């Protein structure tokens, strides 16, 4: 049954995602797990600091960043475009299948339930949700998700489109310079209408 | 058709649910339409037309708002009255108007008012939603200060009533917690944060 | 596998439930879907704005309406009562799989998790969550969401109940009466017990 | 079908776990499913009091209580130390199906995503949500639950962890002593990447 799964993998060896536009390279990683429930899809996402660049975030009061995974007409993901550089693949153990994959598309949001480019239903595109980072004094702290399917495509061969921004804004950042670690947020679900196989 | 009354009279609660079963117009097919309606807004009420039954509509009445609603209806002409009066749902949190409450006691008095905490609800003048009930927070656990609802004005009235010694520097510094007499409605309790309001003691120095 | 979901569609192309009694006809969308997952059912509802007199809620302050589904002992909805005046059915396509359906029972709640008339366990009759409403200026705007299940029948055709009840109370009304353009909830997923099918 | 779930049962007829240490015997019912869902397990977890020392908790202001349960590296709970009391089984109607289990590991936590004995990776073993409690006078107070997976062995035995604590610090009691009926919390569920089969 593990082509009803399309995972980054649990936790990879390297980075495997450029979320902040200021890195370079891969700064952190991106977990990301989309499971077939019947006629929708659940999706499990989580981010884990890498980068110094990253990590320092929770230093700050005011942070938004944003993951965005483009997909063509055949679900694959489009690395060149798409945050997330590693392709995502069915489930071998706690790592990915490698191989060849055809029912992508089953997994991708359907653009009837979300449709492109028409603004009378905007605001069916629009998820929302809350994630927690765990403080280093053993505190959660909100984390604002909004999430975006479909609504934009920037070009020609992109035909899905997810993008989770994750935000917070306090009058006190969730730690200190000397007390941040690694920036690291509690596993989010959510679910959308999946795009016919 | 003929009404039976010309003054119909009907009470539904503040915060009530959609479809609920405001009243009933009764006159004697019958079909009913609403004349008018004062204040006219927002739509809180639906009249059906085929039985006469008055319910409120998805928009939830508010009483603070809105004490009552004045609705002139017709039957198939004549014109009746109907007076909808809301009841209040205690709805609305205290809140300590006074600030700075530094109280003067003076020093071996018995049964002398400390001071005063003025309060506000926004909920129905008089009734048990509107009058604030009172707990010592803190300071007062030896048993010497004692307060009261003055319903008049809705406010804490703390005296005293055991003697005190100024040499002694009692700190009779206290802090109270302000809370409705009946209890919350269902909507804010869960959201009921007892912050405490201090109140400060300063004892003459009697010679 | 499309007989393990029983849903409403996507998009249908006219109003299929009367939301409100006040309403002549039919006044808004809901699009609602239920999965099986083991021994849960994953609900997954929303709804979309239609009529004027529905649309306009958005502009009010205080607001509370339910959708009511009212399940024989087959099942079946019972049209004649509920909110929702179209029977569900299978997935197919982004549409619904018109034809008999006879394990809709293992997509009702449970007579043994959810009881009728106990009051011992009235409590476990209770759900409860927080939809959003993505306003004109960008910005999420909660609405609260209590799930009632089963816990009394009307009538004697009633074999389950699911009561949806979705409310705000807040001193700003989301929009004015100038920007309203359509109520659109975004998506509520819960999960609840099921019966032996 | 009826393999893939792991679960308690529904209302069990009497106490099957000890959750307060004060109690010399089983003081409520706890209820828990846990789902497969691709490279996901789905638990669904709430509580139901039955001792009274267990149901006054409702009358404080601030209450946590916590159930650990432990299991061995073949995933059979480990009834003498966890606080579930009965050991968990599959599905048969709403009950245990009673008999042998054999593929139970692949329902407890990856213990390379939540891996024991690292403070690095310690951040990742925490989840938080939030269920709610019903009250006599129809409210609704939030209780905070906080999930910790597999971060910690307390013995040599336990190979895999699951610590589920509840707690709230509100204004007003929910009830009141003569008011005060029964501890229900309103059904908890989360997700966690499952352990390899």
């Amino acid at each position: 049954d593990n082509i009803n799964t399309l995972w980054t993998g649990v936790n990879p060896t390297e980075a495997n995602c450029q979320i902040m536009n200021s890195s370079e390279s891969n700064d952190c990683k991106l977990i990301l797990t989309l499971v077939k429930t019947g006629a929708l899809v659940t999706a499990f996402v989580y981010v884990i600091g890498v980068s110094n660049n990253f990590n320092m975030l929770t230093t700050h009061r005011n942070i938004n960043f944003t993951a965005e995974l483009f997909f063509d007409s055949t679900g694959n993901l489009l690395t060149r475009l798409s945050s997330l550089k590693t392709p995502l693949n069915h489930k071998s153990g706690q790592n990915m299948a490698t191989g060849a994959i055809t029912n992508a598309k089953g997994f991708m949001p359907s653009t009837t339930a979300y449709p492109f480019n028409d603004n009378s239903r905007e605001k069916e595109n629009y998820i929302y949700g809350t994630c927690y980072y765990t403080a280093s004094d053993r505190t959660a702290f909100p984390i604002d998700i909004s999430v975006m399917l479909n609504r934009r495509a920037i070009n020609d061969e992109t035909s899905y489109c997810i993008r989770i921004t994750w935000s917070w804004n306090t009058g006190d950042a969730p730690e200190v310079q000397t007390s941040a670690t690694t920036l690291v947020t509690s596993p989010f679900t959510f679910y959308y209408i999946r795009e016919d196989d | 058709p003929v009404f039976t009354q010309d003054v119909f009279v009907g009470s539904v609660e503040e915060l009530s649910a959609a479809h609920t079963l405001v009243m009933k117009i009764n006159a004697t097919k019958i079909s009913y339409r609403i004349v008018s309606l004062e204040p006219a807004y927002p739509p809180v009420f639906y009249l059906n037309k085929d039985t006469g039954e008055i319910y409120t509509t998805s928009v939830t009445l508010d009483r603070e708002e809105h004490s009552s609603y004045t609705l002139t209806v017709e039957a198939r002409v004549k014109q009746a009255q109907v007076q909808i009066r809301i009841l209040d749902v205690n709805d609305n949190i205290p809140v300590v108007e006074n600030k700075v409450l530094e109280g003067m006691v003076e020093e071996n008095q018995v049964n002398v008012e400390v001071t005063r905490i003025k309060v506000f609800d926004a909920d129905e003048i008089g009734s048990d939603n509107w009058l604030a009930n009172f707990t010592f927070a803190s300071g007062n656990e030896g048993g010497y200060f004692h307060i009261e609802t003055d319903a008049q004005t809705n406010e804490g009235i703390v005296t005293l009533i055991k003697e005190v010694d100024y040499e002694e520097m009692k700190n009779l510094d206290f802090s109270v917690i302000v809370a409705n007499k009946a209890a919350f409605h269902k909507s804010i309790r869960s959201k009921y944060k007892p912050t405490p309001i201090p109140i400060k003691v300063k004892v003459k120095n009697v010679k």
